[PDB]
């Protein structure tokens, strides 16, 4: 349901991984602006506050809510962390599990607590951009 | 305990101490996070569990270089509030970066100097890297500086200057802004290490012989000689120095403290083979004029003080032989009034060499820094730029505009002429 | 209308960070 | 953070300014559509330097159009990256001040600063604290000329604190535009040199000449001659927007040219200019690039610079080089053409090294250069206003609509003096 | 790199050029199209990963053989603003190139050759390719060729002539434009080759055995020459002499420095399969009457100095018995004041060939240059062709009328005179 991206091909989550470390669901849209926006900064951000030091700290599960397969698989062909399978009903669920509309809404992290409920809400619509950095990963390790 | 706070003003004192820090780590073995896998105490401090925050903190005007390092891969390695950007550049003024804009940035900065010194007893110094050409490089500088001095009483302080060029400048407002740095560096800092730029181009076009470094290629080398300069306090040696006996060393009235750099080797790991690294053959290139890093003729000068810290497996005798023959050798010629004219310090732990630079791994170093009557040179050829420029009162505007007395260019001279007879007055 | 961009600062080139020696 | 707010004034200004917005956009990879796809931190970080966000993620542009013809706001407005402004941005009015620099300045313009000012100040206090400006006019027409000269002197005054870099275009040696051209060339240089910190140049036939010669094309268009101005004029700006080794802004050159306040009229240079069949027969490095920067046929004024000896020059490299081989041959050439410059500054050149090199292209220089070689081009505007002077011709059309005979007497002495400068500095 | 810049004038050097470049592009390996699929660098640049680009300059005053060369086989190798071309040609006429029509050519032309010239010193010398009797060659030629002697007086400049054979001269003018020729090309000049067409008119016809050639085989004979002369400068060898030392050793005086060729051996692929092309015969067939490239009998005159480039195999051995044998010849007579009078040269690389034309590949080839004093009636035979058109004023008044005056006609006169005086004064 949860796949990572390698060279080559796509390939299931081995569960022992979000273990140890913390964990965001990113909630996105390929063509929006803010997404256009918003995608790399989290980019550079994941892979210096991960690899600035010998193992992971965070890592990010991405959800999406675009309308085709080709740009799902499009987004997914360069961006570098974990993504969700399309046709699973698990990102459907999430949506209305989590209260992401389908804006001013996208993008989003919801980073997640060791029980499957929040641990914090943050958003980029709004003036300040300095805000990635604003959510401890030194309270909210998981077991 | 027993540490120095470093400062890092101006865009020059930013990227060249950027090199400066990213050696640092790799000396200790701390991570870019700022974790671990009695050494690192004289640079860092240690916050919680496992970390190690730096002795440093970034002042510039201008967000676009400090900014960019709290984005590089360095994120967490600095601690986000000294990390200090005003809104709008220096932009090249003395007057600006020290009468309009300079204000707003030393109120908060000196806090954070207090936050850090508040510690332990036993400040050593205070190391505070700079260009002099430069607009907050002088303005923001001296202001800092002078502040400091009524504030902690007798506490020493170390200053590179990045001084502007006797052949480049890179900028036309130099001579101005040149001059009147020194009228207000005189009776603040304590050690003013001189360097150059085409020196190191210089440098690395003969001994690296390498064809295009850049100015990451500069930095690498002044990386090295800072290591070496500071290697006593962080590792035991035979024989070892201080940051507080330097003016001891080498300063023999207030008012003289205009010192030079060396270093040895600096080789590229092709020609490495064709040298076997011999304590003999090291001192010789370090005192060969080719090979020092501020690009004035030594032949016309006469030596007054020396400070050489060798570094790595160097045994005490063979330092005692080479310095013994080149003592007695009339190339390097010594003033009379002063018949000793060294220190050499001794430390165990040989250099480093950062991956992916330029330099090949050595045995041993020799770092020097000495005070010669050659700056007499440095100077009245910088006066001449001055007095044909201010011939008639070219520029003057933007100074007189900016907040700055017409006429204070004159008493600013006036020092630098007794700074340029005084050179004059000990040679003979 | 754009294509990727790939020209890259000398800084982000060189000064990656490096394993520390042991 | 730090704010450029653009005005584009006149025909000829909102003509270049549709031009330059298209250079920008696609340097930093924004859809017409104002969204954003191209996916990188480095051309995004400073993105407040010239648009703000709409609600929409889009980035309306902190440009304002004014004119006194609704005739090329709709212009722009049809044409492309039209979707892009914003429509309360656009200043009409409904009358046209026909060539007459008169009612630009006095009778017909008062009235409509009235609104031009409203929406500048509008777009001025959104960000936290604004740097400097840009204004876009021709010094040959009327509503650019007179109708923006005055739009010079009103937020001069309002925030006096702040900076503004004109690009002007002037009168040709030989071929004419606007055959009251040297009436509104005078009486716009003795307002703008009073209100205004920098002034490049700009001349339709060293720029005609160029893209004869250079570019090899038989039939130049606008399109293709403003697509040349907005390269340069994204150049000066490049490093405010991205970093670098030896940074540079409008006002850390602006210090470092001008010696003395009254002369600050400067020349604009670009390298490399290829054309299609000799783009693979160059081998573009560091020493071409100023050989190619210091060449008579290359600067974009009509003003042959071997004449007169360079007084300060500055060049924002742009891309990957190695720096000796950047500072060593302004050295080369500094020494080298020891007559082309000027003794009494030592190091007259000047440097900047952006570190991201324009789309595509892989190494570029942007020259601009105080030269004393307008002593030759502002005599000519000179003897040009005292033959249609003594006549008395084509006063009437000026003279009607409350202008005054005084300040003709004011504006060739406030200019002749400008004169008297550029050659008293040998 | 070290490295020496081409000049080709006119409708003559041209086609040579074209024969001339086309060897180099064979010669290391280019194919047309300007890829491969340090050696060369002394003629070709670089122009980013696998491109050369070849370092000539063109110039001729008429686009109808410009055009030749741009729109032929060259569309990519070569560089179009490479290529100078004019409005109308100076036909014929001293006057039209060197004093009317010339100028709007030069300012482009000087500025070219500064381009190329400045970027890399440690340049060698320049190539001039021109017909002493067309007028382009003779015109333009001689101008440019002044105009480098004020600039760049410390360096060398070769010349390669195409003198009137006393038959063949393809023109009515050819005496006065030769005469008014060398007036301003004794003076500007350091050396020149001398050649003649009917000379190797009858080369074609006795040795490689065609009856009838035509150009385009002259001027690939005479690129074997130059390619023979400047392998030294490309390539490497046992024993190589360049451009600047061909001065040092030929040139006893100032003014005598126009010199011969031969080439050995001249065989097709009809003789190069049926013989040997020993040593002891390939310098015996260079001093046979018939090879040499200039069209007099050397009987009578004398020999002064002579340098002889084998490239190909030879081991010394054989050089220098082949060289003894010359001496004990009665038949070629020395100058008595001068012993020595051969600077070997010898070459490894192998002699070059073009594909499909007529030149052999040859295992070993030499190319004999000689400073003789047989020159003498060659100069003379000119002199006795201008007396006759002089005396009575014949097609003067088209040189007067374009802007020359009557009367440095005359001063060419003695000039051509002392040449003719110098000649009989050094060979007694």
């Amino acid at each position: 349901v949860v796949k990572r991206t390698q060279q080559g091909n796509y390939v299931p989550v081995r569960p022992d991984h979000f273990a140890g470390v913390s964990v965001a669901l990113f909630f996105a849209k390929a063509g929006h602006s803010k997404c256009a926006q918003i995608v790399p900064v989290v980019r550079q951000f994941y892979k210096t506050t991960n690899f600035s030091g010998e193992k992971a700290v965070i890592e990010i599960i991405y959800v999406s809510l675009d309308k085709d397969e080709q740009d799902f698989e499009r987004v997914r062909a360069l961006m570098p962390w974990c993504s969700v399978e399309y046709k699973s009903c698990l990102r459907k669920k999430l949506i209305e599990r989590y209260r992401v509309p389908n804006s001013t809404a996208i993008p989003l992290l919801i980073v997640i607590g060791p029980n499957g409920e929040e641990a914090g809400r943050m958003n980029f619509q709004q003036s300040d951009e300095f805000v990635l950095q604003r959510w401890d990963y030194r309270f909210n390790k998981w077991p | 305990m027993r540490e120095v706070i470093s400062i890092h003003v101006g865009q020059a004192g930013i990227q060249i101490g950027n090199a400066c820090w990213e050696l640092f780590c790799l000396e200790h073995g701390i991570q870019p996070d700022g974790q671990m896998p009695d050494a690192f105490n004289t640079f860092f401090s240690e916050t919680g569990a496992g970390k190690h925050v730096p002795r440093c903190v970034f002042l510039d005007l201008e967000p676009t270089v400090v900014d960019e390092v709290r984005t590089g891969t360095y994120r967490h390695l600095f601690h986000p509030e000294q990390l200090i950007s005003g809104k709008e550049d220096a932009a090249n003024n003395f007057a600006r970066g020290h009468y309009t804009i300079g204000k707003e940035i030393v109120d908060l900065s000196l806090d954070r100097i207090r936050k850090l010194a508040d510690n332990c007893t036993g400040l050593q110094g205070f190391l505070m890297f700079n260009a002099v050409g430069g607009g907050t490089g002088s303005g923001l500088g001296c202001l800092l500086l002078e502040r400091l001095s009524v504030d902690y009483g007798k506490k020493s302080k170390l200053n590179f200057c990045s001084w502007p060029s006797p052949q480049v400048s890179t900028a036309v407002v130099e001579p101005y802004n040149s001059v009147l740095s020194t009228h207000s560096l005189l009776e603040h800092t304590d050690v003013a290490v001189m360097l150059d730029n085409e020196a190191i181009y210089d440098i690395c076009r003969r001994n690296l012989d390498i064809e295009r470094p850049t100015y990451t290629n500069l930095n690498r080398l002044i990386a090295q000689v800072i290591s070496s300069l500071t290697a006593s306090l962080r590792f035991d040696g035979a024989l070892n120095v201080d940051v507080t006996e330097f003016q001891t060393n080498l300063v023999p009235y207030p008012r003289i403290h205009f010192m030079l750099s060396s270093y040895a080797p600096i080789i590229s790991a092709e020609k490495a083979y064709h040298e076997q690294l011999s304590v003999a053959e090291i001192t010789n290139s370090a005192f060969e004029p080719a090979s020092m890093m501020a690009k004035c003729d030594p032949r016309h000068g006469k030596y007054m003080a020396c400070c050489l810290m060798y570094r790595g497996d160097v045994v005490p005798k063979d330092v005692n032989a080479a310095v013994a023959t080149i003592k007695t050798k009339r190339t390097i010629q010594f003033v009379d009034w002063c018949p000793t004219g060294f220190k050499c310090g001794i430390n165990y732990q040989p250099p480093t060499v950062v991956p992916g630079g330029d330099l090949a791994k050595v045995m041993r170093a020799v770092c020097m820094i000495s005070n010669s009557t050659a700056i007499a040179e440095v100077f009245s050829r910088m006066d001449h730029k001055f007095d044909l420029m201010y011939a008639k009162r070219a520029f003057v505007h933007w100074y007189v505009g900016e907040g700055m007395e017409e006429g204070e260019f004159s008493e600013a001279r006036e020092d630098l002429a007794a700074l340029e007879k005084d050179y004059e007055e000990v040679g003979i | 209308p754009t294509l990727p961009f790939n020209a890259q600062s000398c800084y982000r080139s060189e000064y990656v960070a490096k394993p520390l020696p042991p | 953070m730090r704010e450029i707010v653009h005005v584009q004034g006149g025909q000829c200004g909102n003509q270049i300014g549709a031009k330059f917005w298209e250079v920008i956009s696609d340097e930093h990879g924004i859809d017409p559509t104002g969204t954003y796809c191209g996916d990188s931190d480095l051309q995004l970080e400073r993105i407040n330097v010239f648009y703000n966000e709409a609600t929409g993620g889009r980035f309306v542009p902190r440009a304002i159009l004014m004119d006194l013809e609704p005739g090329t706001m709709d212009s722009v407005r049809a044409g492309p990256f039209g979707q892009l402004f914003r429509p309360d941005n656009f200043v009409f009015g409904q009358t046209g001040a026909g060539n007459n620099w008169a009612k630009g300045h006095y009778t017909e313009g008062a009235e409509l600063i009235d609104s031009v000012l409203d929406v500048v100040r509008k777009e001025a206090e959104g960000c936290d604290c604004l740097q400097g400006f840009q204004i876009t006019h021709s010094l040959g027409g009327g509503t650019g000329s007179g109708m923006g000269t005055l739009l010079i002197s009103k937020v001069r005054e309002e925030y006096p604190d702040r900076i503004m870099e004109t690009f002007s275009v002037f009168p040709s040696p030989k071929v004419s535009d606007t055959v009251v051209e040297p009436y509104n060339a005078t009486l716009s240089v003795h307002q703008l040199v009073e209100n205004a910190d920098e002034v490049q140049v700009i001349d339709n036939e060293a720029l005609y000449d160029i893209c004869f010669r250079t570019l090899k094309l038989t039939t130049p268009t606008y399109g293709d001659l403003n697509h040349l101005v907005s390269a340069a004029m994204s150049g000066v700006t490049c490093c405010l927007r991205f970093p670098g080794q030896l940074n540079s802004d409008l006002r850390k050159l602006a210090v470092n040219l001008i010696p003395f306040p009254r002369l600050h009229f400067f020349l604009i240079g670009f390298a490399p200019l290829t054309s299609r069949g000799s783009q693979q027969y160059r081998a573009l490095s560091v020493p071409e690039l100023t050989q190619q920067m210091f060449d008579a046929k290359n600067m974009m004024c009509a003003s042959d610079p071997r004449h007169g000896r360079y007084l300060t020059a500055s060049a924002m490299f742009r891309g990957r080089m190695s720096t000796k081989e950047v500072d060593e041959q302004m050295l080369n050439v500094q020494n080298k053409n020891s007559s082309y410059f000027v003794e009494w500054i030592p190091n007259n050149m000047k440097s900047s090294v952006c570190d991201i090199p324009p789309k595509g292209l892989k190494m570029s220089v942007t020259f601009v250069g105080n030269s004393t070689a307008i002593q030759e081009m502002f005599k000519r505007v000179s003897d040009q206003f005292t033959a249609m002077f003594r006549r008395k011709a084509f006063l009437h059309w000026y003279t009607g609509e409350g202008m005054d005979e005084m300040e003709f007497t004011e504006a060739e002495s406030n200019m002749n003096d400008l004169v008297s400068e550029y050659q008293q500095y040998q």
